[PDB]
């Protein structure tokens, strides 16, 4: 609950509030009392909003791709890794290290594709989607002995039903999710550098189970993730300068803040 | 955002009396200002932040 | 084995929520912990320094 | 200005008269320009809604 | 009784004296302290001198003149070459320590000027180019201060790190670098400033070479000036000291 | 529970309760008992129906707009306003001052438009709506980054299945939502004029995830609204006067009541 | 944590209910509140007019 | 824990702080306060607001030259045009106040001087010419400060005020000044002057306009010196705050 002002009548001290020093590192935590007569208003507000749980529990779009019934790409290949997506991966950024478990759900749209093809019959689409651990087998080709998925976790999806959706706990071999990692792979110091160092996080691939119709079929995957249980520490200034690469933090340099007329204008 | 139906106020700063030196010290001074938010501060309603964009999916 | 909570409602109604899920990674998003600490980044200095007082004597 | 570390810094010297004017701008944290950039108003971006009292250091 | 400007500390067999410095900055609450049995990893026995490692190392002095734009320094690199902190952290695999930071930089009543002394994190740095990353030569001098830019690096193929000051590397806000615990030191009043920085980092131990917690940032945001007949060499030194320092993996000499 | 009639007998006394003074603004409470004898008649009636809840708690609809899976329009976008359907304004104008929560349904009707494109294979439609609150980014074009809604609240919708419904609560400022402002934006007293200033509530966007098929296909879309926990204050006379526009009280003037033959007729 | 209520049926049956969502901005329409008040806008006058007296005297 | 040179003062909605300020003058022992019902004479209800009424005004600033003999306001005047204090004893008959007077006058260490700040309550004033008496727009100066002469006002017919300095316009010795509640800011310590005048008059309620009690003299006794090079503009502000006000009879707009 937010805290309340307090009533405050005249004063002639010796003590000043107000007066402090800046070079201390401390934030000097006026009420407005110190600086001026106030009267007693209760505040009901709530910083409720506010807690970190709420602001990065919203579900997110990080990465889409596509995948075709017949044709040269018949199954989607992605490396399971965020900052794809500005939107979230600035929200992330905001603090140094996170810990927090995963709620991953998947939006299948199909469409057909223009053809010469007559006499089509479409027939309910599955979608197979297969997430491979680091080190597992992969499947070079759509149709190949690693979609049994004897271990690995799958789903199958028939089109026309509500969304698949699944949670996902915190895989990390460290104590937290590092959002940051200034060093190198090697300990000779030359190698990958940065934060591509600590992702290792799998591979994600989808497929059609079976061939829709005659005519080609093209069909879209966008993955979402919403955190929950979430938990965060060392807080860090936000982005500024709009990202460039999904491997590290590489910029273009960018004016400190929008300009205005002069020093005693109060439009922009 | 801006709305004139919920206008905040102007913050302005005026000379006192004058900025006095004495001899062989600089007369051009400089000042910083530092904002922060007191203990009754709230805020609701979470929306997309209008800074950050992309063009396409970085890779 | 339900558990009795209370509504997020305005100011100046109890909801019931039940686990199903036996692997504690599949509960719902524990919104209400409304507790805080700024003491850990403002007023961080090692010696307290009181409001009203010389803060360099 | 606003590409080097000239941005932060508010001019004062020893003028010849008294009453003049040093600076000044709108209350409006998550709109106006001089605002924007700072934490306060990154944070204040996120949300459509704000109140409480504001604390300008002036150093 | 006593002032509050003057502060006396010892460690190890290094003392330092200050008369006009302001009050110390303790990290994010947590003054550093040993790793507990509950939270350890590696099963080996740790070693721990707790007097050769922990004391107050000078480092090398930069000169502050009128178009300075600010200096970076990596903790963990910067003592890597000095004393038995060097030795140990060279001889073993996994290291801890924490550190107090004292930046010292003395001016008389006439001059002006002020300095922000930021201890940073995980300070990732974006490279000149986008394709390229920074080399390790470019990124940390070994008992050396690496200075910035006051203008843009040029985005023609290089492992060049991004200097531009008004970005801190990082690309940020220069503004908002007040988040992390940070000193002012104005020449009008403070003398000196002192930062105690916990272990943070996301795992028990981490290897000191392959990577480099914290990384001391000291920026001008307001330049130094003066008038004719005052002394114009005026230097800034930099002293750390180890705390708390325990090692683990006793492995042959690596550099 | 509706009052009951009670009893009454012949009197003959001074005090007469007919007689009052209308000039003093009360309004004389009769009971038939006072102007003629009556019976004692138990009234079970109930007012139920009557509370303002019951009276404004039923959903309508404010807006309907179209858009086009291929063509100049593929999203759509309405500012979130009331007073562009006159059967709910007129009802919610009976209050001056009012303040409720609210749900929403979104009725999503597609349909194929006529073209000469041949071996349609028609694919479920994926419907996808989106929040703005005042400040947020826009949606300038169907294909966006703005559709990853990384904190915008948003449905996704299969065509085939229930509608979509969400509950929203009281987003205001102020205590209440004023259905009637007197005054200017500008302390100037020169701007806009009128309700028009108090309306901020946002924008409200929608469009097609996937293209549905080669065929152009074009869905249209309804918004309802349906209060819920409503509270009422300072009640006002009906409308009476057909409403022009969408952003005023704006009319064109017309008779008190329709006309009958005379003074004494019994028919209209 | 279930809440029994009476049903409205005619004159001259509990029923359950149980919230699910923790918001208490998603609660069933609270539709048995039959409480009245004329009083502030019939016969508002400061002072009081019993029925059967010269309004007026 | 602190010292007694720093000095804040809140009133209304407005603060004034001092970090080199002497001991603040209570003028004749007195905290000025409202009128007793055992001392009222007017039968009508007072007015008191007490916010926008009391609260500091600052007026306009003067210079202070190394050849200027003083200046004198008249403190119901002064802030006769200005804010609701203004307003208010112009809509009513009668009206009682007390006034807090600080004059903020700062300099370098290289400067020197001495003011003397005085309240004098009742200052009648001598005409240049023996027969007339001054006029009202001589006498007083809305929003303006009035300044002395260093040589005596000529004796041909005028309405204008004799403005001898030495003299102090009421035919006084300048020394004997001291007996009033006054102030010394000395260039060489003091930076500001503030004093307490409680509401002194013959009756319980005066009309401002035609009686201005209290008349602030500021009198630079040991004038300002310095060497080329220190700035020569060296300005003087005074800020006046009413307390305890209250009037009566209200009455048609007045000017
Ligand atoms: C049908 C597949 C189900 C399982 C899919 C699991 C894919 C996500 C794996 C965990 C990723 C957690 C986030 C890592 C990136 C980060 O923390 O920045
Ligand atoms: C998928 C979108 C979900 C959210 C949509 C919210 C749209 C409605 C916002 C609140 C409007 C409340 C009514 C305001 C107008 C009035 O009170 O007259």
């Amino acid at each position: 609950r937010v805290a309340d002002t307090v009533g405050t009548g005249p004063t002639n001290s010796e003590a000043i509030p107000a007066l402090t020093a800046a070079e201390t590192g401390h934030t000097s935590q006026v009420v407005p009392g110190d600086t001026m007569q106030t009267r007693h208003v209760k505040n009901y507000h709530s910083r409720s909003e506010s807690t970190v749980e709420n602001f990065l529990c919203r579900s997110a779009c990080v990465y889409f791709t596509e995948y075709k019934n017949s044709g040269s790409k018949r199954y989607a290949e992605w490396v399971v890794t965020t900052r794809q997506a500005a939107q979230l991966r600035r929200k992330l950024e905001f603090f140094t290290y996170i810990r927090f478990d995963l709620e991953l759900t998947f939006v299948i749209t199909s469409t057909q594709q223009p053809s010469t093809t007559q006499n089509q019959d479409a027939q309910i689409l599955t979608h197979q989607i297969m997430y491979v651990p680091p080190g597992g087998p992969v499947p070079d080709k759509v149709d190949s002995y690693v979609w049994q998925t004897s271990t690995n976790p799958s789903v199958f999806w028939t089109e026309g039903n509500a969304p698949p959706r699944m949670s996902i706990p915190f895989l990390s071999i460290g104590n937290a999710y590092s959002n940051f990692y200034d060093g190198w792979s090697e300990f000779s110091r030359n190698g990958v550098y940065g934060i591509n160092t600590l992702n290792n996080m799998g591979t994600l691939y989808a497929r059609h189970v079976n061939t829709g119709s005659t005519g080609p079929i093209k069909s879209t995957i966008r993955i979402y993730f919403k955190p929950k249980h979430v938990k965060a520490w060392i807080p860090r200034p936000p982005r500024l300068c709009q990202y460039e690469k999904a491997k590290n933090v590489n910029f273009q340099p960018s004016g400190v803040t929008t300009t205005r007329q002069s020093i005693t204008t109060m439009t922009n | 955002a801006s709305d004139e139906y919920t206008a905040g106020g102007f913050i302005t700063c005026w000379y006192q009396t004058n900025i006095v030196v004495p001899a062989d010290a600089q007369s051009s001074c400089y000042i910083m200002c530092f904002v922060s938010a007191c203990n009754d501060f709230s805020v609701r309603l979470l929306k997309d932040t209008p800074f950050i964009s992309q063009n396409s999916f970085f890779q | 084995g339900a558990q009795v909570s209370t509504q997020k409602t305005g100011a100046h109604i109890h909801y019931t929520n039940i686990n199903y899920y036996k692997d504690a990674a599949s509960n719902s998003a524990t919104r209400q912990d409304f507790a805080q600490d700024p003491g850990k980044f403002t007023e961080p200095v090692k010696d307290i320094m009181i409001k009203s007082l010389p803060a360099l004597n | 200005k606003v590409n080097s570390m000239e941005a932060y810094q508010i001019p004062v010297r020893s003028n010849e008269g008294s009453g003049t004017q040093v600076f000044g701008f709108p209350l409006q944290p998550g709109y106006s320009s001089v605002f924007s950039r700072t934490l306060l108003g990154e944070i204040l971006n996120y949300y459509t809604h704000w109140s409480g009292s504001i604390k300008l250091t002036f150093m | 009784g006593y002032s509050d400007r003057v502060r006396s500390i010892t460690l190890g067999n290094s003392t330092i004296t200050t008369q006009e410095c302001a009050n110390v900055v303790v990290g994010y609450g947590v003054w550093p302290d040993y790793l507990k049995d509950s939270e350890a990893t590696a099963e080996d026995q740790p070693t721990q001198p707790d007097v050769a490692t922990c004391r107050f190392y000078t480092l090398d002095s930069v000169q502050w003149q009128k178009t300075s734009p600010g200096w970076w320094w990596k903790l963990p690199d910067a003592l890597s070459n000095l004393g038995l902190f060097g030795q140990n952290m060279q001889y073993h695999y996994l290291g801890r320590t924490g550190y107090t930071i004292h930046v010292q930089c003395n001016a008389s009543k006439f001059h002006q000027g002020c300095l922000l002394v930021v201890c940073v994190p995980e300070a990732e740095m974006g490279c000149a180019t986008l394709d390229n990353t920074p080399s390790s030569a470019e990124l940390l001098g070994g008992d050396a201060a690496k200075e910035f830019a006051g203008e843009p690096i040029a985005s023609g193929s290089n492992k060049l790190v991004q200097r531009v000051v008004y970005n801190a590397g990082m690309g940020i806000g220069v503004g908002n670098l007040t988040i992390f615990p940070h000193q002012w030191i104005n020449l009008r009043t403070n003398n000196s400033a002192t930062i105690v920085m916990p272990y943070t980092n996301s795992v028990p131990m981490d290897n000191m070479f392959r990577h480099n917690n914290i990384t001391l940032m000291v920026i001008p945001f307001v330049p130094l000036d003066y008038c004719p007949g005052s002394t114009t060499y005026v230097p800034i030194t930099v002293t750390i000291a180890p705390m708390c320092a325990e090692y683990n993996g006793l492995r042959l000499a690596s550099h």
